[PDB]
């Protein structure tokens, strides 16, 4: 879609 | 009581402690005493204070800190455990914290044991594991019920 | 359809960027198969070690990640003064970005003085501490045999005696005439 | 009775050069020692050549240990983030092969 | 730079192995005295260990200074060390082999990129002869280079449990070590050793030769041996302590059998599959290195 | 004192370790080549500027 | 890999199957043999065809019986005429 | 004519180029913005409303859909920002390590050859960044061979996944599969996908 | 004394699990295999992990 230079993170996991 | 010397206003105590302090086999200090940088970074990691506080403790919190630091688990390794609870084949990306987000590893031994003593103590354990697998295929949106 | 945009127009471009103040690296010869990066650190036999260029992974510029896909919409949703018909070819001032430059690298110099200037001190500058024992009675304090510690050659010495290409100077065992020392100090 | 003393009448006497029954304390509160590789304390070598008492070993109590702590750089148990990226369809999944 | 002796780097006070003992500092040659053995009907009989691949591991680019023998002993002998071929710095002792590299070898174990004030280090000629060798723990865990985990073993039973005769046969039955023990003793035992100035063993174990080298291995064998034993305690199927009248001999069985346990267990340290990897490789390059 | 912004200078500005700070202590250091082991080589003006 | 019972008529459970191995080198063959001693009802071959490693994996201890007997029979009838 | 000025100091400057480039991490930054600045005053490209990413009918033919699907995946919005950075930075200098943004693609459907393309384009239109993130494409790449060429993979990556170049100036290849990391590109080694060796 | 309130899940799991009767003698406990014979095999190394 959008141009984006970066990791596109979404999911965080716990320790 | 290292602290006190030529502070304490009291002779033989000055004196004492000046001539123990002064034996090859005892030296105080306070630090910080020891750093470590990382490999890649090149910033500062670990340090060592020699702080005012008993063997004991001090044991207890560097045998925490060595099984921290030795496991060589980084937050990385945590996207084994995702991998596990996604889809087959889902792809998990990034970004690579490195050595400087140490974890312990996951302990296989100690929780499949509590889980088999889990399970022999409290057999209703199988309905929390199934209501999370139930969970899991309701939200998997595999199957609906419909009026037809 | 784009091509003539790219290589008739972008090119030139390219050629002259390349000739700008800043862009100081070579960053391709032109040959995957073989080429590497030039590779320096600022170092110290005190124990420095900066590389110039380091592999931190994403940083907050956003420079380091590249999305690729950016191909798409310069193939396929950009025009070009060439495509299409005419449209006057924009030749900008040099002016600006020659200044730019140089503000930049002023900017630099002044920012890298202090640390350039703290550490010219810390370093203890062009001299060595220098113990004289003396050899004999009758001596002047100026008067013995010259001496220094290792950690002073290293620091001071080493890498000046390195950077004018001249062999490293001799150990001395306990079996050394005076003849080696004089060819190793003429060396 | 008094096994917890470290210490007794900090104070001077005019006459003598120490109260009787003075107590300094032992020179092992005061070894800081030093961090083993092990991460095991050690008290100072007695003399060179020797590698440290252990702390644990002996029956003295120590009040100057090297603590290895992490900085403000070292971080653990923070939550991390990552792009999760789902199969483009699930039919071409495989879920068989060893 | 600290000069090598005429005999090992060992020869020096600085680089003492010594294992706390009966309230003293003893030497691991007197320790060994304590161990006593217990032949089984099985046998071990060693194989020729195969030779260590020519290839030593590219040292990545690492601009840090690795702690190369805390990384070592760590693996060997570590009560909590895991996971040892994911970092993959073993292979840092490859900066280390090139002729008249800017690298040092600290006798703090650290390895550092350039030579630097107020750090002594081990002579680059010798560091040399030793990376030569032990970068190739830089390959233990690569598939193609490594090492056999099972037979290799033997060889430790031999030049640890072995009677001289036995060493000769090359045969030996399999034994059950065993020693009167303090409370935590293997414990104990592997923490005095991972604190050993080892690289000062290993450097000298590559760089000597003649008459220099083989003096160094008989000096040393009981150094060796005791690395050896720390090692099989970390292997052995199984560590019970014994009631014998008011002492407790704690006993090990087996040596020279690697049982490729992975479980925890309080009573020694713990090779998780990697470790043993690197355990492995260690065995083969060094008793390569400790037979000429 | 000279009026310059030397904020982030000596400092790694990570996206997900957050900043951190290096030490900027380098007295005595040189512009060297470095062989891909990460080791240092002697200046050549024979590829060296 | 399955292997079929060599009747075809006999379609039941199979005793075991084959494992082939990526290998190729000694020391990959080590390795997998150490690792198969964690493993439960497994068996090899002193060597393999296609020079390609490969284990056997048993569905029940009997399975595994069954066909090492069959083995100690071939070898014992191959020692006798060696 | 003389110009009342100190000269311009080529050593020192560079010098100090060198000691802020180890030591400023925002000096990337900076030259990439005059940089993209000029690119911007060249007034060379610009972002045209409309797309033209497919012929005409395909995109609403259903036949196409996954296809069209896969190259909407890929096809980002144009921004004159992107773009100009995209161009800027095949010739500012570069003291990260570049990393690619990573794809996920196994390469079951003819259309990922799209992914293919968009890498095949990169390398043509920015050699340089390209050369920077070349490894980490190698290891897309690589799933692409042993999906739709296995035979040809298998005989590769035998002969090795990197390989390194000898002072004679011969390769050497790994014999290892491994993937590559860009720690890597700091490295000796090369990945092995563009050795061009027979 | 030792007791700590749990994440909002793990109190409904103990709420789910029941009375924390533990009926079962834990001392020298260890697990191993029956016989559906009844007979409680001995730990085997090639079966028990």
């Amino acid at each position: 879609k959008v141009i984006f230079n970066g990791l596109d993170v979404n999911t965080e996991v716990q320790p | 009581p290292a602290l006190l010397r030529d502070f304490t206003q009291v002779n033989w105590l000055n004196r004492d402690i000046t001539n123990m302090l002064q034996q090859a086999g005892t030296k105080y200090g306070l630090g910080l005493t020891e750093t470590r940088l990382d490999y890649v970074r090149l910033v500062k990691t670990i340090v060592g204070h020699a702080l005012n506080i008993d063997h004991f403790a001090a044991s207890v919190l560097n045998i925490n800190l060595r099984a921290l630091m030795e496991a060589n688990v980084t937050a990385d390794d945590r996207i084994k455990a995702l991998q596990a609870h996604s889809m087959i084949s889902t792809q998990f990306h990034g970004p690579n914290q490195g050595a400087l987000r140490p974890e312990l590893a996951f302990d296989h031994d100690h929780i499949i044991r509590c889980l088999m003593l889990a399970a022999a103590n409290y057999p209703r354990l199988e309905g929390i594991i199934v209501q999370i697998n139930t969970g899991y295929v309701a939200s998997a949106n595999v199957i609906r019920p419909v009026s037809e | 359809n784009i091509a003539v945009a790219h290589t008739d127009h972008l090119s030139v471009v390219y050629a002259t960027m390349s000739n700008f103040m800043l862009n100081f690296t070579n960053n391709f010869s032109g040959n995957h198969a073989t080429f590497k990066p030039d590779q320096y650190v600022i170092t110290s036999p005190e124990g420095s070690y900066k590389p110039i260029i380091e592999r931190q992974g994403e940083t907050v510029d956003g420079l380091t990640i590249i999305d690729t896909s950016i191909v798409w919409p310069i193939l396929c949703q950009c025009t070009y003064p060439l495509v299409r018909i005419m449209e006057e070819i924009v030749y900008p001032d040099p002016s600006t970005t020659l200044s730019q430059s140089l503000s930049v690298a002023q900017v630099l110099s002044k920012l890298t003085l202090p640390d350039a200037f703290i550490n010219m001190i810390l370093s203890g500058g062009d001299s060595v501490v220098m113990r004289t024992y003396q050899t004999e009675a009758d001596d002047d304090l100026d008067e013995g045999i010259r001496m220094t510690t290792y950690d002073q050659y290293l620091s001071h010495i080493r890498e000046r005696l390195h950077i004018t290409n001249v062999p490293d100077p001799i150990y001395i065992t306990g079996a050394s005439t005076p003849d080696q020392i004089a060819a190793s100090v003429q060396a | 009775i008094s096994v917890a003393r470290s210490m007794r009448a900090i104070v001077n006497h005019n006459e003598v050069d120490r109260p009787r029954g003075a107590v300094a304390p032992s020179s092992y509160e005061m070894d800081t020692g030093t961090l083993s590789r092990n991460g095991d304390l050690l008290y100072s070598p007695v003399a060179n050549g020797q590698v440290g008492i252990p702390k644990l070993e002996v029956d003295h109590i120590s009040f100057s240990n090297v603590v290895s702590m992490m900085t403000a750089n070292i971080r653990t148990g923070d939550d991390m983030a990552v792009e999760r990226v789902n199969p483009d369809d699930v039919r071409a999944i495989n879920i068989r092969n060893a | 730079m600290l000069q090598q002796p005429t005999g090992g780097y060992t020869t020096l006070e600085q680089f003492a192995f010594t294992i706390r003992n009966d309230g003293t500092n003893a030497t691991p040659t007197q320790f060994l005295q304590l161990l006593s053995y217990e032949a089984t009907e099985n046998e071990l009989v060693k194989k020729t260990i195969p030779t260590p691949e020519t290839h030593l591991p590219s040292a990545r680019n690492v601009p840090g200074n690795v702690y190369i023998e805390d990384a070592i002993t760590q693996a060997l002998f570590g009560i909590s060390a895991q996971n040892v071929n994911a970092h993959g710095y073993f292979s840092r002792l490859s900066a280390l082999a090139l002729p008249n590299t800017s690298a040092r070898l600290g006798l703090d174990g650290v390895i550092y990129n350039s030579e630097t004030i107020n750090i002594p280090f081990y002579d680059p000629a010798a560091v040399a002869n030793f990376a030569a060798t032990y970068a190739k723990l830089g390959n233990a865990s690569t598939p193609r280079y490594r090492a056999d985990m099972i037979d290799i073993y033997a060889h430790v039973g031999l030049e640890l449990a072995g009677t001289d005769a036995e060493r000769a046969a090359g045969v030996m039955p399999v034994k059950r070590a065993k020693f009167d023990s303090w409370e935590g003793s293997l414990i104990s035992l592997s923490r005095d050793v991972v604190n050993w100035k080892i690289l000062a063993f290993l450097i000298d174990l590559c760089s000597l030769e003649g008459e220099a080298l083989r003096a160094f291995k008989t000096r040393n064998r009981d150094v060796f041996r005791m690395m050896l034993f720390i090692m099989s305690t970390a292997v052995a199927a199984n560590v019970v302590n014994r009631k014998v009248t008011k002492r407790v001999d704690r006993v090990l069985e087996y040596i020279g059998v690697n049982s490729m346990r992975t479980a925890g267990r309080t009573a020694t340290i713990t090779y998780d599959l990697s470790r043993h990897e690197f355990a492995a490789k260690f065995l083969q390059l060094t008793f390569t290195r400790w037979n000429a | 004192i000279t009026d310059v912004d030397s904020t982030d200078y000596g400092k790694l500005t990570l996206r997900f370790l957050g900043t951190l700070t290096r030490s900027l202590k380098m007295q005595n250091a040189q512009i060297r080549r470095i062989r891909p082991d990460g080791t240092v080589l002697r200046y050549d003006d024979q590829i060296d500027i | 890999i399955p292997i079929t019972n060599s009747n075809i008529f006999d379609d039941s459970s199979t005793p075991y199957n084959v494992r082939i191995w990526h290998a190729p080198t000694m020391t990959e063959v080590n390795h997998i043999l150490a690792l198969m001693r964690k493993s439960t009802l497994v068996s090899t071959h002193s060597s393999w065809h296609w020079n390609v490693l490969h284990t056997f994996h048993y569905r029940s201890e009997s399975d595994m019986i069954d066909h090492f007997a069959a083995k100690i029979l071939e070898d014992w009838r191959q020692k006798e005429k060696l | 004519a003389l110009r009342p000025e100190l000269a311009f100091d080529h050593d020192h400057i560079i010098r100090c180029l060198m000691l802020a480039a180890a030591n400023y991490p925002r000096l990337e930054g900076i030259i990439v913005q005059i940089n993209t600045g000029y690119v911007a005053s060249a007034n060379v490209i610009r972002p045209v409303s409309e797309k033209r990413y497919f012929p005409e009918n395909l995109e609403q033919n259903q036949s196409a859909a996954r296809l069209v699907s896969a190259v909407k995946a890929r096809a980002s919005e144009a921004d004159i920002s992107s773009i100009h950075l995209a161009i800027a930075r095949e010739v500012s200098p570069m003291f990260n390590v570049h990393e690619l943004k990573k794809i996920a693609e196994s390469f079951e459907d003819p259309s990922s050859i799209v992914v293919v393309l968009e890498f095949i384009l990169f390398a043509l239109f920015f050699p340089t960044e390209f050369n920077r993130i070349k490894g980490d494409i190698q290891n897309v790449l690589l799933l692409f061979f042993s999906r739709w060429y296995p035979v040809e993979y298998g005989i590769f990556v035998q002969r090795g996944a990197t390989y390194t170049i000898n002072a004679a100036g011969e390769f050497e290849f790994s014999g290892r599969n491994e993937k590559w990391d860009q720690a890597l590109y700091l490295s000796e080694h090369f990945p092995a996908l563009f050795s061009d060796v027979p």
